RNA sequence: CAGAAUCAUCGAAUCUUUGAACGCACGCGCCUUUGGGUUCUACCAAAGGCAUGCCUGUUUGAGUGUCAUU
RNA sequence: GGACAUGGGUUAGUCGAUCCUAAGAGAUAGGGAAGCUCCGUAUGAAAGGCACGAUUUUUCGUGCCUAUCGAGGG
RNA sequence: AACCAUCUAGUAGCUGGUUC
RNA sequence: AUUGGAUAUGCCAUAUAAAGCGCUUUCGAAGAGUCGAGUUGUGCAGCUCUAAAUGGGUGGUCAUCUAA
RNA sequence: UUGACCUCAAAUCAGGUAGGACUACGCGCUGAAAAUAAGCGCAGGAAAAGAAAAUAACCAUGAUUCCCUCAGUAACGUGAAGCGGGAAAAGCUCAAAUUUGAAAUCUGGCAACAUUUCUUUUGUUGUCCGAGUUGUAAUUUCAA
């Protein structure tokens, strides 16, 4: 009706015919791969989620629920496997601070670490007691 | 019907002439025309039309090539040459700009970011 | 067309002095003179020095309009100012 | 901090020292141009507070406006007209005598690449905020148009919901 | 002889201080540290003036490569500048003298700096011109500088200069800085 | 135009204005100039300066 | 009686939403699809005697049942800086709120940063 | 009627006079470079340029504005 | 037939316009106006170029003068 | 003052019509 | 043919660092011709005047919030 | 005699940006015989609002928006709001405290090196000039 679409209705130039509308335009699944194998492209989201074991909400539902009648382990096992790999979280020392605890425990002992702490000359960075002890165990 | 691929490997004076030639012959065929002649030649002015059109084009596609080359890797361009996608495309936000955090925006992702998780059931 | 003034061709065209070369330019005396020695320029005496001189008659020394446009485009000329910026 | 002196001896306003100040720069502002940029803020520490910072796209401008909607309010669109290429950040109070009240205007460049990778004020190079001082956004334009939580503070009105299995 | 509109606009401007009855807090930064002992202050101050970012570069690449091949020191000592930062150190106590540029133009930054330095027992003075102040700092203007700690061979030059602005300055006016200039 | 009055600044505060301790920052060499230096031992040894 | 609102879209109101609910979980699959809230009494009179979902746990909440306010946002527990436990009825029934939660999580672990040195 | 297509697709171009409309007006100029002529200090042509307000920077400055220099 | 059909026809260094101003219109400098806009054009505007010189510290010194459209004019 | 499109299907206590 | 986000693996990595939480014989900055009072135009605005620091706002001495 | 600055200019200076259109919905402002129409200004795929100078008088609630309910109630024919049920959910950033054992910050020029919806896009590295101490980074935002 408006000039605008009276224009492409005698003009001579095809349509930009956009080629979209889908029924049940049910979104597939990406993001983790084991949930993924294991959806089910035609029921519901809420009905994957609890044959899968998930909860799909913690909190109450706001309606009613579906009774048609009168992979947790998987991801459990997965979860303590990466956490296992990547457990390591122990820091080694750097040839600076190889040096540096090494001079303040071969002058004040080893377990003064109050005393390396007020030292002057030697301490220079000012590191305080707990930062000392962490740089102490994590030599060993 | 001078095929394209043949003309854009030949060089720019070549070109030059070719095309120079390619107006006398259709300067010719109109005088013709308005003389009186036959259906052949009328046929052939349509076809001589456009092959003024791909030499020209060629010429260009080869002139601008060139700035391209001779432009490449430059802080600025000249406007032709740049993209022209919409005013408002290209006075937005670029996405390194818009990805830029403030150094407390990136100590709050390092050490407490999106956790994955699940709850059981 | 316009009946054609004085002196808008020929001999009070080309033929431009050294002042005018200067504004021209934009230089200071010392400067044009410098990029006039680095260059092969050299004044040019008029055949008719009062048509060339827009009805003048003092003496004053000429230059060709097409050596002066020479030095206009002369990369050297910005290392001068680069120079009294520095 | 110097601004912490700034501030309160800004509440003075009468004072044997701004009153002479007063009386100074008022006299200043109304030989120069109604509109004149300013080479910094006349009061480093109300503009600092309001989101200037002295770095390149930010950019300061005083402004007059006589007396007799809110002042303030004009000070932003007069402006805001006046450097079309410049966004709106706030404004404020600096001046004011028997006839004018002068203001000084806040404005960043979208344009500008300090402007534009600081991720403090890459807000305002956005397209949603053209012109805010044209529609009410600046803090006087929320303050004016009674934007506020509270009890102090038209379609909902004369329709029908009229719904399907009514 | 017709002036631009801004010639006109300096002129009126320095004829009309004058002219005004300046308040005393104001009034003070007209009569100012003489020429003699500006130039001491100064002789003094560019001692220690801070590293350029020349000299801060240079320096640290010494260290770099140093560190990089293979591998303190004592702290620097140089003038303390900045508003803020030297508000905070008379407040601090930290700072041995105070020198404030005579001419800020929003002089609202400066005007509570005399009974502020008075307060904690600065001693202070107010040197003619920023760019002066500007210049020992390499900026282009320096609002206000002072004198926290110099090293113990300068530091019978510090105290013959501090009395020297006692005696010069604050032994001097004094009395006067409390009348509101201006007036003539 | 009465003459100055200085009802609060005609004596001597001993004490300093804030009561907050010194932060080890003024004792210990500056972490700030660290951040360059080892910034700057990078791109020695990586070749860029 | 003017303008008009005609509800011939509730039907389609009714499915956009529900895609956008599979869009979003399928995006943020093993994760519930909202986040937890707590149980609090509304403000009343007439509704003192039920109990309903409130907004988050309180900074005394998390700080009880073991978990930092940073920590928390991550795993999926609102927060609710404003709310605040005036009776020790509130606490526990909140705190054995996220104590279950957290015994029915499982975090998956992210990527380390180690640096070739220490 | 006398690698096609009165085809599709569309990431490369072309896009006359205008119009916010922008050298000045509703025809007249200036600027830089290049070319032509069996005519070359004249003439002509061609290509590329010249709107205002503002912002960052740059260079050239003005000031009986502030001050310094034995 | 002034109808339609089908073609052809207005040639400029010297004839007019293009060149100018008049009454006025009128942008700018400014100033109003919540605002479309308004006033203002000599107005408290830094509002246009000329000459000189062995080249002056190889960084410019010295001296002089003070819009625009609009048809009878050519 | 005239004109134009809107407000506007302005206003009715009244005139005329109102279908096998 | 472009791409979204994860996963595996390789190569670099400033970690002389940065961050959360126990504890305190230490401290805790908080927005003015704006709040507000008088009047005027239809909560906001104009004019006249002009603040404070357990202060200030809003509710029913307590509660609640912490504007510019 | 030479120089710092401060303010103000000029340039067909280097690089940029604004205008006009569409206007169903957005935000203003102005306004009739309804806060309507008309007028005026301004945006985006949404806009606006928005992390309490908020309610309440409880066993208390907890940004905003929207739907139902409250309710034709309250207050004064106009015509609420809290609570209640839902949809959706996400939080945060500055100014004000000395980095003072170090302006740690950033625009730009050139030089390189990559990257690309892309020879059209986007950056990193070095280097020089400047911006900036009248305050650019790190830190902190009252929940602390």
């Amino acid at each position: 009706a408006n000039p605008r679409q009276r224009n492409k209705q005698r003009s001579g130039k095809p349509r930009l015919t956009r080629r979209n509308a889908n029924k049940k335009a049910k979104a597939k699944i990406y993001g983790n791969f084991v949930i993924q194998q294991n959806w089910d492209k035609h029921a519901t989201l809420r009905q994957n989620y609890a044959r899968l074991g998930l909860l799909a909400t913690p909190n109450y539902v706001t309606g009613g629920v579906e009774k048609l009648y009168p992979v947790v382990r998987q991801l459990e096992e997965e979860a303590v496997k990466k956490a296992a790999r990547q457990s390591n979280k122990m820091l080694p020392l750097s040839a600076f601070e190889h040096a540096y605890i090494q001079r303040l425990i071969n002058k004040y002992g080893t377990e003064d670490f109050e005393s390396m702490a007020k030292d002057v000359k030697l301490n220079s960075k000012l590191f305080n007691g707990s930062k000392l002890k962490n740089l102490y165990i994590r030599m060993k | 019907a001078l095929k394209t691929f043949e003309l854009r490997k030949q060089s720019q004076e070549n070109l030059a002439e070719q095309l120079q030639e390619l107006r006398q012959e259709l300067a010719s065929l109109r005088v013709q025309k308005i003389a009186g002649g036959s259906g052949s030649k009328l046929s052939k002015i349509k076809t001589t039309r456009k092959d003024i059109a791909r030499i020209l084009t060629v010429i260009n596609e080869s002139n601008r090539l060139a700035a391209r080359e001779a432009y490449k890797n430059k802080k600025y361009i000249p406007l032709d040459l740049r993209q022209k996608k919409t005013r408002a495309i290209r006075r937005a936000l670029t996405p390194y700009e818009q990805s830029r955090k403030t150094l407390k925006q990136i100590k709050k992702e390092r050490y407490f970011p999106l956790r994955k998780y699940a709850l059981k059931a | 067309a316009r009946v054609k003034q004085k002196g808008k061709a020929g001999a009070a065209r080309i033929y431009i002095t050294r002042n005018q070369a200067l504004k021209k330019l934009q230089l200071t005396l010392a400067d044009f003179r410098r990029i006039c020695i680095l260059k092969g320029v050299y004044p040019r005496e008029p055949k008719n020095k009062k048509k060339a001189n827009k009805g003048s008659t003092a003496p004053v020394t000429f230059y060709y309009t097409k050596d002066i446009q020479y030095l206009l485009h002369e990369p050297i000329v910005q290392k001068f100012r680069e120079y009294k910026v520095f | 901090g110097a601004y912490k002196y700034l501030e309160e001896l800004a509440k003075k306003k009468q004072s044997d020292v701004n009153l002479f100040l007063s009386r100074v720069r008022a006299w200043e502002y109304r030989q120069m141009n109604v509109i004149h940029r300013a080479s910094r803020p006349s009061r480093p520490d109300k503009a600092r507070r309001l989101g200037y910072k002295a770095k390149q796209g930010y950019v300061i401008y005083r402004i007059r406006v006589r007396r007799g909607r809110s002042a303030r309010c004009t000070a932003e669109e007069r402006v805001g007209r006046y450097c079309s290429n410049l966004r709106v950040l706030n404004s404020y109070w600096v001046n004011q005598d028997a006839t004018y009240k002068f203001f000084e205007v806040i404005l960043v460049d979208p344009s500008h690449k300090a402007i534009r990778r600081d991720p403090r004020i890459n807000w305002i190079v956005n397209p949603v905020h053209k012109h805010r001082e044209s529609r009410g956004l600046t803090s006087i334009g929320k303050k004016s148009r009674g934007i506020g939580k509270g009890h102090r503070f038209w379609l909902r009105h004369n329709t029908l919901s009229l719904r399907r299995y009514r | 002889v017709k002036w631009p509109e801004y010639i006109r606009l300096q002129r009126r401007r320095k004829i009309l201080n004058l002219r005004l009855k300046v308040p005393p807090a104001i009034a003070q930064f007209q009569k100012t540290l003489d020429k003699n002992t500006a130039t001491q202050v100064f002789k003094l101050l560019n001692k220690y003036r801070p590293e350029t970012a020349a000299e801060k570069k240079q320096r640290l690449v010494a260290e770099a490569e140093a560190v990089a091949n293979g591998k303190v020191s004592k702290k620097p000592y140089n003038v303390k500048y900045g508003l803020n930062h030297v508000v905070a150190l008379i407040e601090a106590k930290k700072a041995k003298l105070v020198l404030i540029a005579s001419d800020v133009d929003p002089i609202e930054l400066v005007v509570f700096l005399p009974a502020l330095c008075k307060k904690m027992g600065v001693p202070y003075a107010i040197v003619k011109n920023k760019a002066r102040l500007g210049t020992v700092i390499h900026q282009k203007t320096a609002a206000v500088l002072a004198v926290t700690e110099v090293r113990e061979e300068d530091k019978n030059e510090l105290a013959s200069i501090v009395s020297a602005v006692d005696a010069n300055f604050s032994a001097k006016y004094d009395e006067s800085r409390r009348k509101w200039g201006g007036g003539i | 135009y009465p003459d100055y009055d200085d009802f609060f600044t005609n004596t001597v505060r001993e004490t300093p204005l804030s009561s907050a301790p010194e932060p080890k920052r003024r004792f210990a060499p500056s972490k700030h100039e660290q951040k360059r230096i080892l910034q700057l031992a990078y791109a020695i040894r990586k070749g860029r300066i | 009686q003017r303008y008009v609102k005609t509800w011939f879209n509730q039907p389609g109101r009714k499915l956009r939403r529900r895609q956008a609910r599979q869009t979003k979980a399928a995006k943020i699959a093993p994760r519930p699809v909202e986040a937890i809230r707590p149980a609090v009494k509304p403000p009343t009179i007439r509704y003192n005697m039920k109990v309903r979902a409130g907004r988050g746990f309180t900074l005394e909440e998390l700080k009880a049942a073991g978990v930092s306010r940073r920590v928390a946002s991550t795993i999926g527990i609102p927060v609710d800086h404003r709310r605040r436990n005036r009776s020790e009825e509130s606490l526990q029934r909140n705190v054995e709120r996220i104590k279950v939660y957290l015994a029915h999580l499982i975090v998956f672990p992210r990527k380390a940063g180690q640096p070739k040195k220490g």
